[PDB]
């Protein structure tokens, strides 16, 4: 590390074969300890009215009739990945 | 009842490095006509004995391929009759009786049952020799109309077995269950019954396609 | 997966409250905490899902199934094809 | 004379070691576990089966078809050569897999169908792409002379695929890769004149390099030309029996040709008329139940124009292909007329092309292994 090269002296640090599949850590597994204040407010929200849990399940329904979901993100990989195929 | 006798015997024979040895045409020969006389099968007996004169075409009996060729045609439509000809030489498909028995062969595998009957002679003792013979190709007959019609005419169910009577037809009438229509034709079949098409988009693959894909 | 199998769960615990409020009718008396309310809850549920009930709506929904499939079939396709390409430059 | 001086020098050192074979696998395990240990590969023992499957019937073909009285070649090997090695206690490994598809491949010079169950059912280990291509090879032939076109068409399919999940690398099925190709792409050629209707299959079998000139070859074979049933009885002689060496071509000696009388003139009689079984299903049917209108339309094509008429077109229809009623107060003729499914190709494929990722993504990290 200091900078890449707009050269072939890159080859050298490219003889290393370094990785670029590399692994990603998995964040959550075990509870964080700080669960506890927000474990009292699920009593409140939830025991005693339909007030306040209702509208945070609302938004699945409208995840699946709603315009075109899979449609763009398939139109967006129609075009992102595209663009990338081309220039390799 | 020689045939039951020798199924055992004759089994570990033909299993074993005997059926490439020719001195075992004595009781293999013998066997052959168990088959053909007392209304019986065994195609591995015949295939050996055959194997064995297509090995020394001096040892080859024409009876015997004969006892052989007609109890085959009354075994089809599968490939016993095929794997005959395979066996019997150039030579061996010109003699007599065998000339005659394959060129009758050839018009039931080409279900032409009409020149069956017809192309048959009639002084040859040995097709009147073979026990149950002439009721196998005719059971071989109804067997085929039953999978390839729906309804058949009275008089054109008669002249396929050989130009019936009308009290000769009312065993073959009873065989499959059959009955007369009105005024008409015989019923062989219903129409649904008979013709089992395929199918487009059945489309089950999802209950293996998805679990596959499951990760 | 886990909106999945909460998804059908709902299903189960519907099954569970229903037989309670059929059952509310088949003992002697109740009920009174359901009737037209829950015919409407209900039969709204079934105009949503699943649809109307056709054969051309199954025909209908088997073809937009296999045109899914044939989306989500062509996504593995170029997950295959994302792999040739880079795979070739590496050598 | 350099000719049978390598000739018989591999029977010789065959029969020496048939009884190397019939006394390791039998009995001495110390022999056996002795033979476990010594090398990096065990493949070098496992190869001298197979080996001598090919280059044995080679050898034994030669002298069949050069001695045609007084029988040496056939009942030695029968009886011997052949059973000793099969039949016997098997070796405590895949070995025995090995001598049985060798044994398999000696039965199919006998033209027959009957022991390749009992074969199959004494195939009890596993079948490994290796030992399970070959059995198809030879089940799907044992199934064309069953005639079971509809189920052998299905297997010569799978084999001639190349994508069967295997790098097939260090000379396995050697001096012979091509004759996979074209086995298959012939005996398939024969199978699809009999019943095009129902295969709308066709396209991941044979390559569109090789569709093109067979697809036409059976149009001008059923329809117009007796032609194709000449050049394509010629390519199909070599690979339905497998010859594996014809003898020396020359008329000094004849020897030779008088066993190709009875080994070409046997498949004469296979494709000679169920050739012309092709023809009747050949023009489609386009109007599914006919009338009089298209009954006299096709009665006009079942043959010649005579004083004795429909009963050829009633023979024609008892054949594995057509299936009827006649109604003589209507005087109507009803029929089936039958396809399978054009959309079955992709899930088959949705594995095969992810195996073009696997094998993609596993060949370039055994690539990062090395120059890491």
């Amino acid at each position: 590390c200091k900078e890449k090269d707009f050269s072939p002296e890159a080859l050298k640090k490219a003889n290393i074969t370094f990785e670029h599949m590399f692994e990603e850590v998995p964040i959550v597994i075990k509870n964080s300890h700080l669960i506890n204040v927000l474990m009292w407010e699920l009593e409140k929200k939830s025991a005693v009215a339909d007030k306040h849990e209702l509208l945070s399940l609302a938004s699945s329904n409208h995840l699946g009739k709603n315009l075109q979901l899979l449609m763009d993100r398939v139109d967006e990989m129609s075009q992102d990945i595209v663009k990338y195929n081309t220039y390799m | 009842a020689m045939f039951e006798q020798m199924r055992a015997n004759v089994g570990k024979l033909l299993k074993g490095i005997d059926r490439y040895n020719p001195e075992n045409l004595a009781t293999l020969e013998r066997y052959v006509e168990t088959q053909a006389k007392e209304n019986a099968y065994d195609l591995e007996a015949n295939l050996a004995v055959l194997k064995l004169y297509q090995f020394n075409p001096a040892f080859f009996q024409t009876t015997v391929t004969a006892q052989i060729l007609l109890k085959a045609l009354t075994n089809l439509p599968h490939t016993d009759f095929t794997l005959c000809k395979c066996m019997i030489d150039q030579a061996h498909q010109e003699e007599r009786p065998i000339r005659q028995i394959l060129y009758l062969g050839d018009l039931l595998e080409t279900c032409h049952f009409q020149a069956f009957w017809q192309a048959l002679d009639e002084n040859m003792d040995l097709l009147e020799g073979i026990t149950g013979f002439e009721d196998s190709v005719r059971k071989f007959i109804c067997h085929v109309v039953g999978i390839t019609y729906q309804h058949i005419d009275r008089w054109l169910l008669a002249e396929m077995l050989g130009d019936l009577t009308d009290s000769q037809l009312k065993m073959w009438m009873s065989k499959y269950g059959w009955s007369a229509d009105e005024s008409g034709q015989i019923f062989i079949c219903s129409q649904e019954e008979s013709i089992k098409p395929k199918n487009i988009v059945e489309k089950i693959d999802f209950d293996s396609v998805s679990s596959i894909m499951a990760s | 997966s886990d909106l999945q199998q909460v998804g059908g769960a709902s299903a189960r615990i519907q099954d569970a409250l229903s037989t309670v409020l059929q059952y509310a009718e088949d003992v002697l008396s109740g009920k009174v905490s359901a009737d037209n309310t829950v015919g409407r809850f209900l039969m709204s549920l079934v105009n949503q899902v699943p649809k109307i009930v056709p054969d051309d709506f199954e025909t209908m929904l088997n073809s937009n199934i296999n045109d899914l499939l044939m989306v989500t079939y062509l996504a593995n396709l170029t997950q295959s094809q994302i792999a040739l390409n880079e795979k070739l430059v590496n050598l | 004379q350099w000719l049978w001086d390598i000739i018989d020098e591999f029977i010789y050192q065959f029969q020496s070691f048939s009884q190397y074979r019939c006394k390791t696998a039998k009995k001495s395990e110390e022999e056996i576990d002795f033979l476990r240990s010594n090398p990096k590969i065990w493949n070098v023992h496992s190869v001298l089966n197979v080996l001598h499957s090919l280059v044995d019937k080679s050898n034994i073909n030669r002298q069949l078809e050069v001695y045609t009285s007084g029988g040496d070649p056939e009942s030695v090997a029968g009886e011997y050569g052949r059973h000793s090695l099969y039949k016997m206690l098997g070796y405590f490994s895949l070995v025995g897999l090995l001598r049985l598809h060798s044994l398999l491949g000696d039965y199919y010079q006998a033209i027959k169908v009957l022991e390749n169950i009992e074969l199959n059912k004494k195939s009890m280990y596993s079948r490994v792409p290796e030992c399970q291509v070959t059995t198809y090879y030879y089940v799907g032939f044992a199934y064309l002379m069953m005639r079971r076109y509809q189920d052998a068409i299905r297997v010569f399919a799978n084999i001639l695929l190349y994508i069967q999940r295997t790098k097939s690398m260090f000379q396995r099925t050697t001096y012979k890769y091509e004759m996979i190709n074209k086995q298959n792409e012939q005996m398939h050629a024969l199978l699809a004149i009999a019943l095009t209707m129902y295969p709308m299959r066709i396209d991941e079998s044979i390559h569109l390099q090789l569709r093109e000139k067979y697809g036409d070859k059976m149009l001008r074979m059923q329809k117009g030309d007796p032609q194709v049933y000449e050049e394509l009885f010629s390519y199909s002689c070599p690979k339905f029996l497998s010859p594996v060496v014809p003898n020396y071509d020359s008329v000094h000696p004849n020897y030779h040709k008088e066993p190709f009388l009875q080994q070409l003139k046997v498949f004469s009689d296979e494709v000679q008329q169920q050739a012309q079984l092709s023809t009747i299903r050949s023009f489609l049917k386009l109007y599914t139940t006919m009338p009089v209108a298209k009954l006299a339309g096709f009665l006009d094509l079942t043959e010649q124009e005579f004083r004795i008429q429909l009963l050829v077109f009633k023979h024609k229809m008892k054949n594995l292909v057509w299936t009827s009623g006649i109604s003589a107060l209507d005087g109507e003729f009803q029929s089936a007329s039958e396809v399978d499914f054009y959309i079955d190709k992709d899930m088959i494929h949705i594995a095969d092309t992810k195996v073009a990722r696997r094998y993609g993504d596993f060949f370039i990290r055994q690539i990062h292994k090395f120059e890491e």
